[PDB]
RNA sequence: UCUCUUACUUUUAACCAGUGAAAUUGACCUGCCCGUGAAGAGGCGGGCAUAACACAGCAAGACGAGAAGACCCUAUGGAGCU
RNA sequence: CCUCCGCAUAAGCCUGCGUCAGAUUAAAACACUGAACUGACAAUUAACAGCCCAAUAUCUACAAUCAACCAACAAGUCAUUAUUACCCUCACUGUCAACCCAACACAGGCAUGCUCAUAAGGAAAGGUUAAAAAAAGUAAAAGGAACUCGGCAAAUCUUACCCC
RNA sequence: GCUAAACCUAGCCCCAAACCCACUCCACCUUACUACCAGACAACCUUAGCCAAACCAUUUACCCAAAUAAAGUAUAGGCGAUAGAAAUUGAAACCUGGCGCAAUAGAUAUAGUACCGCAAGGGAAAGAUGAAAAAUUAUAACCAAGCAUAAUAUAGCAAGGACUAACCCCUAUACCUUCUGCAUAAUGAAUUAACUAGAAAUAACUUUGCAAGGAGAGCCAAAGCUAAGACCCCCGAAACCAGACGAGCUACCUAAGAACAGCUAAAAGAGCACACCCGUCUAUGUAGCAAAAUAGUGGGAAGAUUUAUAGGUAGAGGCGACAAACCUA
């Protein structure tokens, strides 16, 4: 859950504390970082769900949706698109299922596209003066909003059935905090009936 | 484990409500005597010649008359000069090469973009 | 030559390091004439449990729950929540005094109560 | 509690309260065999045998008889890459027994998965998996090499 | 005097992405056929236009 | 085998740079800027040997003048050290005397 | 590297950094005196230019000073201004 | 012990199967007699000998291998002692 | 078939032949699977032994050796009272192993109690042949030191003299 | 064709500028990582020496106030090796860099970790694919010593002249160093890869520039002055001094302990003889089981005995039934 990576640890298409992952680069191994432009968390425009379109590959000019970001790489894989092969279910006397992977592009080699004109399209972090914070178009001038993806809690909020074990809405609100100089210790100590008549002598600390 | 991230929720669920805990008694000992730090203790400097914080231990006796807190050196006797020097030099070479080191990443991602 | 790095623990030295090392249990008495221990029923820890009987506040939150700021408590809050409404309605009747500020909450000196807290008498 | 510092006992003072306590311990089954009312713990280093008496019949109104705790040595033998120890910790482990004439055997939690719901991000790869299985494995040994997709 | 072999490698893919992730493999195909065309007996016998 | 197989990548080298286009410039300032500066106020290096050419004995001296009370511990220790082994080597060896 | 300050000026910044410096201002002066004593051990020049023999010129001179060693029984009573040599 | 050695057993030893060192090594396709030579030759001169190659022994030679002779001499080199 | 070993305590080390899985590889001087191992899991539960004592004064000449005669010199290994204070009780630690010090799974070193040959504990021979040389043994015709610096070794038991 | 070979990049070096850091909870001077009790002891001290004087005995730059100049001048000095000022002059505020290293290089460093020693202390080695390994594909092959594919053919410093043919035929005393002189049977070297040894002055020569003047203050000058080029190695001792670390082996001592079967016991620092301590002689072993053992044979074994634990005496010394013996092989 909480594990410390190597300084120069390579980021690769799995997650970091996966089986192959572990796999692929386990403690002992040292290999050339990959040098990386540095971009700031406000510059970034495309999100995880969005529309793209690829500007040069295999596939250059078709649009697709991204799946995922790798943020310590400046990577995307759009759905299905940048592709190629590999055979899953493989032995020593069998393999097929010959299923088709993504590969991960840079954010240099893919665009954000517009809903209006549906054609790729550079972005400005145009704050808004009604508070929030919004990308824009550059040579049309419309909103791209940020999608509705499904959060990273794997739970969805509105089919939401509370378990056993789950405290309700209206009593994980009611304020039942009066304000009021004693400690916990002696509140609880007097709400429980518990009384200490004795007094704790003096005592030197150094 | 069937559900392993129930055990998470638990631990840092706990944390937040002794977190709130202690803040409630934060507050209220500033409002109070006006101190932070329930246990008291004083900037003191050992034997080493480092200055470090010293927590008090809560004992029973006054200090002048203890017989094992006497044994226990709080001055810098100054033969550890050269040692603290040396130190300081030392932090500061480690510093150095960190900086410079930055400067020639920084010189690196320039030259490739 | 012995084993430097392993830590020092109560399971390495002579039949005299034993014993005299311990685990880290805070002692609850001490030791008299004939090697007897002798409990001090004070020392020992009491658990303060309360009833949870009718209690309604399950060990998680429903999502349903909506989402709000984080604000950590100040003590200008805490005086602001606490004293002020007390010490503002009894100025505005002109009966509020500067002199006795120990009837609105305020205490001189810690060293009369059992939870006094900056040395902090309380465990946890 | 652990790590708090313990407020010292002057004689004649009042009595040692720990309200919100910080002592978390694990029911584990044994090893070997035991009798019938002798009930495994795992509890930490900083606790005793009268706090766990305590917080058995504080917290869960466990009826506790008698109570007897060891320290076990965890493994300090496993190298690194660098050939530097890797210490599996020490722990406390602790033997209750039960008072009242009460008995106790350890559950069996896992036994036995019955569950046959609606396969998709996963189940439905697994229906691929298994139907290219069952279809793909027709070869023969009379056709002694030559490929059998060509009609001709 | 004191060094070992390298290289604890394994020759058989497996189903790590179901193991935790949020994006799925994105299929192109389908594992076989909906239900089969089953012929008529005599389609060489009816070979010819119609009967 | 010390050869390397592969043929290194092209290093290419910006002849028109900002620093090799004015390279020179304000050299030779003194001449006709009628003498208020130096050309050995031009160049910019440690704070001993600026306009001072020196030997290795009369570098590492003007170094422990000039610079030697602030210098770290183990730097003037080896400083001493080298000041002490080269007026040994350069006062008694050595061919020609 | 470089230290920033040359290590005989670390005691003054000492004094201007923290506590020290909230002392009074006549005390650090009192402190920062650096005053040549009298001569006790040795016999001074008369003038501050001496004519030698063996050539009629003058020549500077100045008195230098005696290292001498004050022990701890010299803190307890009134020596002099002589210590050990 | 010897005149004067002999027989048997075990270890060792030879072969088979497994694991598997160390000193040494300028390169060698590495013979004998006489003579010569930095004065004691497998490599030089004159003669003689001469298909290739395993395995077990012996120690006449390789001025044999380990230790920049520990005996002799020198150093305007050390040290102990009187 | 051997046992001159073994079981415990103390000292030392710190999980170091308990279970499952890997044994495709890796150390087994070879292999099975396990002392020259990988990962995971689980154990050593105190009554045994450690960890102690409220003060101020005061008291303490007649050894031990079956302690009983006798007999000694090196002259010895063990003790309380008066007054005040004092009425709570079983907390903590060690408990595993085929193990320590010698670079090693080393014919070496290692304190005490117990049975002085065992109720414990173990295997000198990988298989074949019966060469030379070498080592340890057994036996030997006649002679018995004739060998050698020297009766060295072995075998039997062995007298007398001298120097220091 | 196996072992193999190849990689760039972690980082580092020298400067400039700038004065730099340190309690989340608990534990940490007693046996540090220990919750909890009555003698309170406490720090202030000229460095020495190797080395040069070709020995060595006074002497020998190292000292912490910016540069240049006066100046290597006055001075000091077995007046000798060498040491060496001062009066005086003046010292243009700001710029983030490299004719530096690239895994035997650069910090020792992936690290003061592994490992060695009781302790102070010593102290390493190494990694290389790709945009994607959620592409394990088929390539990418070619190169040191060492081997295999593929053992040998009479004769001889291994080769040369050749020749129709590899050999056969004629000629030929390996290299470096030290030497009057080496094939010498004088030293060094198994081989491969990487690393590993000429640093500078006065005075002279050449080439420019100016010229009785030269030089960006100071210094030289009866053709001189200024600038540049060109030129003086590496490894190896026994030793000396200063400060720390060592009596867990061993020499002795102190505290409180433990062991010594059986027989004859003359009474006993008595006799035979176990356990135990020591090691007279022989044999094996000599990179051995062992950096001092094994087997036999031996001396002591109620004492000046042996031994378990802790402490003490440390190097200009400790200790010593004097072996100039021992003080962690
Ligand atoms: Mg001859
Ligand atoms: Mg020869
Ligand atoms: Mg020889
Ligand atoms: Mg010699
Ligand atoms: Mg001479
Ligand atoms: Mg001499
Ligand atoms: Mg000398
Ligand atoms: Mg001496
Ligand atoms: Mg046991
Ligand atoms: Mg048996
Ligand atoms: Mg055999
Ligand atoms: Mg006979
Ligand atoms: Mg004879
Ligand atoms: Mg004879
Ligand atoms: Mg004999
Ligand atoms: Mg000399
Ligand atoms: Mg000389
Ligand atoms: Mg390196
Ligand atoms: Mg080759
Ligand atoms: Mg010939
Ligand atoms: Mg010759
Ligand atoms: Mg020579
Ligand atoms: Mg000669
Ligand atoms: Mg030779
Ligand atoms: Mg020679
Ligand atoms: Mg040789
Ligand atoms: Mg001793
Ligand atoms: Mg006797
Ligand atoms: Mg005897
Ligand atoms: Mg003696
Ligand atoms: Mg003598």
């Amino acid at each position: 859950s909480k594990v410390t990576l190597p300084p120069h640890y390579r980021y690769g298409m799995s997650p970091p504390g996966s089986v192959a992952d572990k796999r692929k680069n386990p403690p002992w191994i040292r290999r050339r970082p990959v040098v990386v432009e540095p971009i700031s968390d406000e510059d970034w425009y495309l999100f995880c769900g969005d529309t793209v379109e690829i500007l040069e590959g295999k596939d250059a000019g078709k649009q697709g949706k991204v799946v995922q970001v790798i943020r310590q790489r400046n990577w995307v894989v759009v759905g299905g698109l940048n592709t190629h092969y590999r055979y899953i279910g493989k032995t020593m006397d069998y393999r097929g299922t010959m299923i088709p992977s993504e590969a991960p592009l840079l954010h240099r080699q893919v665009k954000l596209v517009d809903p209006m004109d549906r054609k790729p399209t550079e972005i400005e972090w145009r704050f808004t003066e009604a508070g929030e914070r919004v990308r824009v178009s550059t040579r049309s001038g419309r909103i791209i909003p940020k999608p509705e993806f499904p959060r990273a809690d794997g739970i969805v909020p509105e089919t939401w059935i509370d378990g056993p074990k789950d405290t309700s809405v209206e009593d994980a609100l009611e304020r039942t905090y009066v304000p009021c100089l004693k400690t916990l210790q002696e509140e609880v100590m007097e709400a429980m009936g518990i009384k200490e008549t004795r007094k704790y002598k003096k005592v030197y600390w150094y | 484990m069937p559900s392993p991230e129930r055990l998470d929720k638990v631990v840092d669920s706990m944390d937040a409500l002794d977190k709130v805990v202690q803040e409630r008694e934060d507050a209220l000992r500033l409002l109070q005597t006006g101190q932070e730090r329930a246990r008291p203790g004083a900037w003191r400097r050992d034997i080493f010649g480092r200055i470090i914080w010293h927590k008090f231990k809560q004992w029973v006796i006054p200090w002048h008359l203890n017989k094992r807190y006497n044994r226990k050196r709080f001055f810098a006797l100054p033969y550890v000069d050269h040692f603290l020097r040396l130190e300081r030099e030392k932090r500061a070479r480690i510093k150095a090469r960190k900086e410079n080191l930055e400067r020639k990443k920084a010189k690196i991602l320039l030259k490739k973009f | 030559g012995a084993d430097r790095m392993s830590k020092w623990t109560s399971k390495r030295g002579p039949r005299s390091f034993r014993g005299r090392k311990g685990r880290g249990a805070k002692g609850i008495g001490f030791l008299t004439s004939g090697w007897r221990f002798v409990q001090i029923k004070e020392m020992v820890p009491e658990f303060v449990v309360p009833d949870l009987t009718g209690f309604k506040l399950k060990p998680y939150v429903s999502y349903l729950a909506p989402e709000s700021e984080e604000t950590p408590l100040t003590a200008a809050q805490l005086f602001s929540e606490a004293v002020a409404p007390a010490i503002e309605k009894d100025f505005k009747d002109g009966t509020f005094d500067p002199d006795n500020l120990e009837k609105y909450g305020f205490e001189p000196t810690q060293e009369g109560k059992l939870f006094q807290l900056y040395p902090r008498n309380f465990l946890r | 509690a652990r790590n708090v510092v313990y407020p010292l006992y002057r004689l004649g003072g009042p009595q040692l309260r720990v309200f919100r306590t910080n002592f978390f311990i694990q029911l584990v089954r044994p090893g070997v065999a035991q009798p019938e009312d002798t009930v495994q713990f795992r509890i930490p280093m900083e606790m005793t045998r009268v706090d766990l008496r305590n917080y058995l019949e504080g917290i869960y109104n466990v009826p506790v008889a008698a109570v007897r705790t060891r320290v076990q040595h965890g493994s300090n033998k496993r190298r690194d890459h660098r050939n530097v120890r890797i210490k599996k910790p020490d722990y406390k482990v602790a033997y209750v027994q039960l008072a009242h004439g009460q008995t106790f055997t350890f559950p069996d939690l896992f036994p036995e998965k019955d569950e046959s719901p609606e396969g998709s991000a996963a189940d439905d790869l697994y229906s691929m998996l298994e139907e290219e299985r069952q279809q793909r494995q027709s070869s023969d040994p009379r056709r002694g090499g030559v490929p059998s997709w060509f009609g001709l | 005097t004191e060094k070992e072999f390298m290289q604890h490698a394994r020759k058989a893919g497996l189903v790590i992405p179901p193991e935790k992730s949020d994006r799925s493999i994105h299929l192109a195909c389908t594992a076989g056929i909906f239900d089969a065309y089953v012929p008529p007996e005599g389609d060489a016998r009816i070979s010819s236009l119609s009967k | 085998i010390g050869i390397r197989l592969t043929l290194p990548p092209p290093k290419v080298v910006d002849r028109w740079n900002e620093k090799r286009a004015m390279f020179g410039v304000y050299d030779n300032i003194g001449i006709l800027g009628n003498f208020e500066k130096h050309p050995k106020e031009l160049i910019r290096g440690p704070i001993w040997l600026r306009g001072w050419k020196g030997n290795e004995l009369q570098r590492c001296i003007r170094k422990r003048k000039m610079v030697g009370s602030r210098m770290f511990a183990d730097d003037l220790h080896n400083l001493n050290k080298r000041i002490r082994y080269l007026y040994k080597h350069f006062n008694r060896h050595g061919k020609f005397r | 590297p470089l230290h920033k300050y040359p290590v005989w000026l670390w005691k003054r910044l000492q004094l201007r950094e923290g506590i020290c410096s909230r002392l009074p201002g006549h005390y650090l002066r009192s402190l920062e005196e650096e005053r040549t004593p009298t001569p006790v051990h040795y016999r001074p020049h008369g003038a501050k230019f001496k004519i030698n023999p063996k050539n009629g010129q003058r020549e500077r001179v100045e008195d230098v000073p005696i290292p001498i060693y004050f022990p701890p029984e010299s803190q307890r009573g009134l020596w002099g201004g002589e210590g050990w040599i």
